[PDB]
């Protein structure tokens, strides 16, 4: 209870978690329906800066797709920690009744099945992030002592 | 419990101390 | 040939009149062909408007802030005992010096 | 920030300055001699010699540990005239100029870990 | 107070975290199926990973 | 059990386990949207916890 | 639900709740009083002797 967290004041989050009938998810709902300070926010972006001014108070609760974005793409004073709460998927639409959406949806799994997918999302969201990735290799925490506490 | 940067340091603040009292201990 | 929806927004049923907004709006009322674009796949979507394959999975996640490495400072090891300790070790020190000249 | 190469360029610092004293008492036990019992003045500098070049040793040494290469090159030609003293164990004129070498010699180095050091400190 | 640390509580890591890291220490030998999916996704693949 | 082991690192490559229908049923109309309300109602979570 | 679920505070979350404690003078003026007592009396047999 030290870190409070909030979502999107209108969005597809909010009205998820006020159908979710999951002992997990119920708790979370009542704290955050019940909160002295703004547990809602309008904009995703003035969510983000509240994340990084609280520093360490604010977790928020958004999609994937979007996280990773806004930490590779952006000045990574924030990360993404956990998995998926719940499963979405996106996907491209077509008029009811239309002769587009045969070929459309095997040119789909085609190209989810190449490889290339993949490869374009590693390419908008790791090779042109912001910040980069410095120090690709994750550095284990020492458990020995180091040398500037007894400097 | 003590990373291996410090006992290399640790040896020659040792030799370093060392060396300084008998430089100390010459002047007189 | 692209072009951007002027809504600028996905849209769905209006409460007050059964009408589309966003880009499934323009599906439905023929505007639009194909809407290549970040579209969740839902019920209410799905049962006026015709879905392909998901080209990309997601979850909500959460976010927080990154711990930064956190450089203790130079005097790091006089945190166990507070400043006042210290001090009065020292006043205490000279003290009984004093007492024992 | 906080390296090992770091700490070694700080007790330089400390050691040098002892190795200036002893330069230039030489210059001071030369004049001596010039100006002119004769044998204290010599076993004198005996004794101080071999401090002088048992110190410098850790010099060569430290920075071997420290991977700090580009220094030790400053250090290995005066290590090197050492041997030659060991190896053969007028001469007035010939010790004074083998000896003004030795204070500009220990002073320009002596600012390198004046400077080397800053440049590893606050470079964090 | 460091060794008593250690021996109080202990934090034992993973030696690995994801994929892209076990294919630069080739330290661990790792192996899939011999016919399948993995096998055949292994085999047609663009990406340098 | 015995639990010996663990899982590692993310999910490199993303497919789907779909509901098979046959070409010319007609029941494919039906079960796609069965599944989608089955997701939305997050029956299918409870299911796999 | 309606007494503990709908909770102000949670048993499981504030479980350890411990935080670094600094140690000051508060609790260990008692050994410097006894530092003075000892001087104090020390310096009494002194002048007595
Ligand atoms: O069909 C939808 N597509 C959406 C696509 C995106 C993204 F692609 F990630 F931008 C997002 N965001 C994720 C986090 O909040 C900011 C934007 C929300 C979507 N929503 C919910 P809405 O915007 O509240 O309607 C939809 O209903
Ligand atoms: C009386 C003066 C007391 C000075 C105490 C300074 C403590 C500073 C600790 C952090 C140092 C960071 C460079
Ligand atoms: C910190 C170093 C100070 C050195 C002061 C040296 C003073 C020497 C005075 C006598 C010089 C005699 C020259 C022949
Ligand atoms: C915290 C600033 C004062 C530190 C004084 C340390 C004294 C050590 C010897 C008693
Ligand atoms: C750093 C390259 C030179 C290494 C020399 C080791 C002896
Ligand atoms: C106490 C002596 C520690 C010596 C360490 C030498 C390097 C491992
Ligand atoms: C501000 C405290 C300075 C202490 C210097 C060392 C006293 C023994």
């Amino acid at each position: 209870t030290e870190i409070a967290y909030g979502t999107l004041e209108a969005g597809s989050t909010k009205e998820f978690f006020r159908r979710s009938k999951i002992a997990v998810f119920e708790k979370m709902w009542t704290y955050m329906k019940s909160a002295e300070p703004s547990v809602f926010v309008r904009t995703t972006e003035e969510g983000m800066i509240r994340v990084r001014k609280s520093k360490g108070k604010y977790a928020y609760l958004l999609e994937s797709t979007m996280n990773e974005y806004i930490e590779q793409r952006k000045p990574c004073d924030t990360m993404k920690v956990g998995g998926n709460l719940d499963s979405k998927g996106y996907g491209i639409a077509t008029p009811k009744g239309s002769a587009l959406r045969g070929p459309v949806n095997l040119a789909v799994l085609k190209l989810s099945e190449q490889g290339v997918l993949d490869k374009l999302k590693s390419k908008w969201w790791y090779d042109k992030g912001e910040c980069g990735s410095k120090d690709s290799g994750s550095k284990d925490k020492t458990s020995a002592l180091s040398l500037s506490n007894v400097a | 419990p003590l990373a291996y940067e410090i006992w290399m340091c640790i040896v020659f603040a040792y030799i370093g101390v060392s060396v300084v009292l008998f430089l100390v201990s010459r002047f007189s | 040939r692209l072009e951007i929806v002027s809504d600028g927004k996905y849209g769905a049923r209006d409460p007050d009149t059964k009408a589309w907004n966003g880009m499934v709006g323009e599906l439905v009322y023929g505007r639009a062909d194909v809407a290549v674009a970040p579209l969740t796949i839902t019920l209410v979507r799905e049962e006026v408007i015709d879905f392909s394959k998901p080209f990309m999975s997601l979850g909500i996640s959460i976010m927080i802030k990154k711990p930064q490495k956190s450089k203790p400072g130079v005097f790091s090891f006089l945190d166990p005992l507070a400043y006042e300790i210290w001090m009065c070790i020292v006043f205490a020190y000279i003290g009984v010096s004093v007492v024992l000249f | 920030a906080f390296t090992f190469a770091a700490f070694c360029y700080m007790l330089t610092l400390v050691l040098c300055a002892s190795l200036i004293f002893f330069v230039i008492w030489h210059i001071i036990a030369f004049d001596e001699l010039r100006t002119d019992n004769i044998e204290r003045i010599c076993c004198l500098l005996r004794k101080l010699v071999v401090p002088e070049y048992s110190i410098h040793g850790l010099f060569c040494l430290m920075f071997l540990c420290a991977a700090e290469w580009v220094t030790l090159g400053l250090n290995i030609p005066l290590l090197f005239y050492h041997l030659w003293r060991y190896f053969h164990r007028d001469i007035l004129n010939y010790c004074q100029k083998e000896s003004w070498c030795k204070l500009a010699f220990y002073l320009l180095s002596f600012f390198y870990y004046l400077y080397s050091m800053v440049y590893t400190l606050v470079s964090f | 107070a460091n060794l008593a640390a250690f021996l109080t509580v202990e934090r034992m890591v993973s030696p690995i975290e994801s994929a892209e890291d076990l294919s630069k220490q080739t330290e661990i030998a790792y192996g899939t199926l011999d016919s399948g999916s993995t096998k055949e996704f292994f085999r047609r693949s663009k990406i340098a990973v | 059990k015995p639990c010996d082991t663990m899982k590692v690192g993310g999910n490199l490559d993303s497919k789907g386990y779909g509901i098979a229908t046959p070409k010319g049923s007609s029941l494919r109309n039906a079960v796609n949207l069965a599944v989608l309300k089955l997701n939305e109602q997050g029956l299918l979570d409870k299911l796999k916890n | 639900k309606w007494w503990y679920d709908k909770g102000e505070c949670g048993s499981g979350g504030g479980d350890s709740k411990e935080k670094t404690s600094a140690l000051s003078l508060s609790n260990v003026a008692g050994v410097f009083y006894i530092l003075v007592g000892g001087l104090g009396l020390a310096m009494l047999v002194a002048l007595i002797e």
